[PDB]
């Protein structure tokens, strides 16, 4: 009945001993950390800014960073040694203003040493330093993205207003990895009021550098190839009578089918990430947010109508379910009657007997009408089974925010009421088979590798840790048939004139999507294309280009892929020198 | 009868002496030194009046004081004054009173008179003290007062740790309660609350913990010879000016203080005197190791002052009145 009290007496004795040991730590072991120079000098504590991480692609080219911003501010209006300053600054006069004003913003690395000798440490002339995110090699905004200061709702989450929060598609995913620890320091201030000794109380972590799988070479070509499509988009819309609609609505994705790395992704109309960053309140960026178009959204991850690109998966679901052998016989007629209305073909005359390889080649629509007419009610559900197996329904695993790709099933139509005539339109991609260019690029990469369904990831390594790519295999009994039909499209189908004489043997399939708005002749320009179908010493590559309402995928999207493919394999043009 | 322990009175007198000396620089407002001096006069006069009472009459009002303290803890949330985001004071002009002081001095008597019987160590051992403790802490968390609630729970723990001692069942009970409650509060905690709690653990966040971080640097100024508040940080002001050879002097007096309080707790043969003096020395020592821990940057901030060393309108009187009850039950440890 007494020993428990002896323990409490021993407890508080060892408790006050630990406090005494804690004080002795600060008093004796840390007195060199709080010296005051034998004077009545006070101590001021200031936090250290956090160096945000550097975003660079492979091969080491920096894409995002942040350095100092040197500015010249002066108050009062004293000349000092201005006989040298006026020619150096090129102002020829000192504008006398009452409030502090800035002269020559963004002092270069050569002018700053010359100014520092002329600063003389005087009260009027000083050089303020600032932190701002700098993009040396700007990449399309909707992929790369921008940076803003901490929002009022974000301040309550432990954010300092000087911190930089990234709403970017890429810089939001990397924000937990790019942010550094905002350290805290303390400096002894003399009675006069100057810095004496700095004291690091919390070391600022300089953030982590992320290595992307993007190639700055292919990235320039991707954004470049979007602009020449406008000349083709306006040319196509000219034959229809529609206005020139000079806006370049579309995106493009180029990735490696083997390692699952994405090499080039660009959307349009992109913006400049340097606008939101360095400028305090850029008025041009405020108009970008209120834009009637979508200059910020990444059209590579947004759902659109795939069109004839989806028929490549319809043939996959047709071969795996056992509907058609790889050597079936169907004549590509000009017209087909499902039973209620007449299914129209893209052409107007008889094409001839075709197989699965020939149907993919010339992109015959009447093939997928006769074949689905056998079992139109059960194939639609099995179609989405294989479609989601190829990577069309589920996400792609991209770090950037991605939208949901909708695949139609009988259960979905019940919760949206089903009619049998919807399967043929769903088979080609008309029945709200919403897909994204990212998901579309993955579907082709699966067929290119012959089973492997890799995950799309922009990041190659965070910090120094190489991110391993995750794979997944799909049950495909007949892969070569699809691969042959894809090159048969380049060899003899739609891409005959662009890529027929091309050096690298390419395969792919063109695509146009009757827009649900009016169906007036301006479809969605689509084209997919994977790398060397033959054992040619060229690294594999998959490219998919999309354009909103561009129309004529063979005339707009197909050359856009030829440009990116030429930039990847280094295909020389008219260079006889 | 002059049968007290003058060693305990000299230790209290030496600490309150350095308290008035340290308040000479910490808030040198002469108006504050007046209200502190008149507080010591009433704090010593009240203890002198409490000596005109018997121990039987003291424990005779255990349940009356506990029942009256619950009426004030339920009334302070209606006609009280909000000083720092919580109503926990009764100020009618020249009056200054806190119901939490009566709750501690009332629960120690009530839980001692109650636990003098047999505690069913099987299951319902913790049932009786929990039935008397939760109504007190429950009316304190609705102020809110987290620091004052921890002093109550620690004192109740000390009372149970002297009589009950369910060591095998108590530790396993705490480990389970310390893992289920955070697993329930953390998901339901708001981001404004989640970051607030995380800042309490790691104090390196300037917009709120700059002064509390400055305290760590303020204490280490002098060795061998602006803070937020004087009240909640008397130690930082005193430790900064007096170096390290002084800090051991204040830690020594508080170390000798909690020693004699436990030593005089052992001299009493009765169990209720064993429980009362243990809970009092537990509650008093708990604030010290917590207050000094906040200043030294070890214990999380709870908003408690240094007893017998801080500025208190009534906290000095209530602490002296508590010591008067300590000296009361010690000269009455033999007689019935
Ligand atoms: C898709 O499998 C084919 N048809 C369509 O995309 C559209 N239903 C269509 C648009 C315009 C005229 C007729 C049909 C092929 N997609 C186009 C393409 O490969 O670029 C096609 C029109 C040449 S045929």
């Amino acid at each position: 009945g007494t020993g428990r009290i002896h323990a409490l007496a021993l407890f508080f004795a060892l408790a006050l001993f630990l406090l005494g040991l804690r004080a002795w730590q600060l008093q004796v072991l840390e007195y060199e950390r709080y010296a005051l120079r034998s004077q009545g000098n006070y101590l001021k504590t200031e936090d250290i800014p956090a160096p945000r991480g550097k975003i660079l692609d492979r091969k080491g080219r920096v894409l995002a960073q942040d350095r100092l911003v040197v500015d010249l501010v002066y108050t009062g209006g004293e000349v000092a040694f201005k006989e040298r300053l006026l020619p150096l600054l090129g102002l020829e006069d000192l504008p006398q203003v009452t409030e502090p004003t800035v002269l020559k913003a963004g002092v270069p690395e050569a002018l700053r040493p010359t100014l520092e000798e002329l600063t003389a440490g005087q009260k009027n002339l000083y050089l303020r330093e600032r932190i701002e995110r700098y993009y040396p090699n700007p990449i399309s905004g909707p992929v790369m993205g921008y940076v803003l200061r901490a929002n009022a709702a974000q301040v309550k989450q432990g954010y300092s207003p000087e911190e930089e929060v990234g709403q970017a598609g890429l810089e939001a995913a990397l924000e937990p990895y790019l942010r550094g620890k905002r350290g805290v320091r303390a400096v002894e201030v003399n009675v006069r009021g100057e810095r004496l000794r700095e004291t690091v109380l919390e070391e600022p972590t300089p953030g982590q550098d992320v290595v992307l799988t993007l190639d700055l070479a292919l990235q320039r070509a991707a954004e470049k190839a979007l602009e020449e499509a406008l000349a083709d988009i306006n040319a196509g819309r000219r034959l229809n009578g529609l206005p020139e609609e000079k806006q370049v609505k579309g995106a493009i994705v180029a990735l490696d089918p083997t390692t699952g790395e994405v090499l080039a992704m660009a959307s349009a109309p992109s913006f400049d990430p340097n606008l939101f960053a360095k400028r305090p309140v850029p008025e041009e960026a405020k108009a970008l947010l209120e834009d009637k178009n979508l200059p910020l959204l990444n059209r590579a991850v947004q759902p659109y109508t795939p069109g004839s690109t989806f028929k490549l998966a319809t043939s996959y679901a047709l071969l795996e379910e056992g509907y058609v052998t790889p050597a079936t016989t169907y004549r590509c007629s000009p017209y087909i009657v499902f039973g209620g209305q007449v299914r129209r073909n893209w052409a107007s005359r008889d094409m001839g007997p075709m197989t699965v390889r020939e149907a993919i080649a010339w992109s015959c629509n009447t093939w997928y009408y006769q074949a689905v007419a056998q079992d139109p009610l059960g194939f639609v559900d099995r179609l989405a089974r294989r479609a989601r197996l190829l990577g069309l329904g589920e996400a792609t695993g991209l770090e950037v925010a991605e939208k949901t790709g909708l695949l139609p099933t009988r259960a979905w139509k019940r919760e949206a009421p089903w009619y049998p005539g919807e399967t043929l339109s769903v088979a080609i991609g008309q029945g709200a088979v919403l897909a994204t260019p990212a998901q579309i690029a993955r579907m082709l990469a699966t067929i290119a590798t012959g089973g492997n369904k890799p995950a799309l990831h922009l990041v190659k390594a965070i910090g120094g840790v190489p991110v391993q790519p995750r794979w997944e295999k799909v049950p495909g009994r007949y892969w070569k048939v699809l691969q042959e039909g894809l090159r048969k499209t380049v060899s003899e189908g739609t891409a005959r004139f662009v890529l027929g004489e091309f050096p690298v043997p390419t395969g792919g399939k063109t695509g146009t999507a009757e827009t649900p708005g009016k169906r007036r002749g301006l479809e969605h320009a689509w084209y997919m294309g994977y790398g060397p179908t033959d054992g040619s010493p060229y690294p594999p590559l998959v490219v998919v280009a999309f354009f909103e309402n561009g129309g004529e995928g063979s005339r707009v999207a197909l050359p856009a892929v030829r440009k990116v493919m030429a930039a990847y394999w280094g295909i020389k043009g008219s260079l006889e020198v | 009868w002059l049968a007290y322990d003058w060693g305990l009175v000299f230790l209290v007198a030496a600490i309150v002496a350095l308290g008035f000396v340290n308040l000479g620089s910490a808030a040198p407002d002469p108006v504050l030194l007046y209200r502190q001096s008149v507080a010591l006069g009433l704090g010593l006069l009240l203890a002198f009046l409490l000596q005109f009472l018997s121990r039987r009459r003291l424990f005779g009002l255990a349940y009356p004081l506990y029942g009256a303290s619950l009426l004030l803890l339920a009334l302070v949330l209606v006609v009280g004054r909000e000083i720092n985001g919580a109503r926990a004071w009764f100020v009618l002009g020249p009056l200054q009173f806190q119901p939490l002081e009566l709750a501690k001095l009332g629960l120690l008597l009530a839980l001692a008179k109650a636990l003098e019987g047999r505690p069913i160590a099987r299951v319902w051992d913790y049932a009786l003290p929990a039935l008397l403790t939760l109504p007190v802490v429950g009316l304190l968390l609705l102020q809110p007062d987290l620091g004052g609630a921890l002093v109550v729970l620690f004192g109740v723990f000390v009372v149970v740790f002297v009589r009950g001692l369910p060591w095998r069942h108590l530790l396993v009970g705490l480990f389970a309660l310390a893992l289920l409650v955070p697993t329930a509060v953390w998901p339901n905690l708001k981001p404004y609350q989640r970051e607030r709690v995380l800042i309490v653990l790691d104090p390196y966040r300037d917009p709120l913990g700059q002064g509390f971080q400055v305290i760590q640097s303020t204490i280490a100024i002098g060795s061998g010879g602006i803070p937020f508040r004087h009240t909640a940080f008397v130690f930082s002001v005193w430790a900064e000016e007096w170096g390290f050879v002084g800090v051991v002097g204040l830690l020594g007096l508080y170390g000798l203080l909690l020693a004699r309080l436990f030593a005089l707790a052992l001299a009493c043969p009765r169990l209720s005197d064993r429980l009362f003096l243990s809970g009092f020395a537990g509650m008093l020592g708990f604030q010290v190791v917590v207050n000094l821990g906040v200043a030294l940057g070890v214990m999380p901030v709870t908003g408690l002052t240094l007893p017998l060393f801080s500025y208190g309108g009534s906290s000095l009187i209530a602490t002296l009145a508590g010591l008067g009850l300590v000296l009361l039950v010690h000269r009455d440890r033999y007689q019935d």
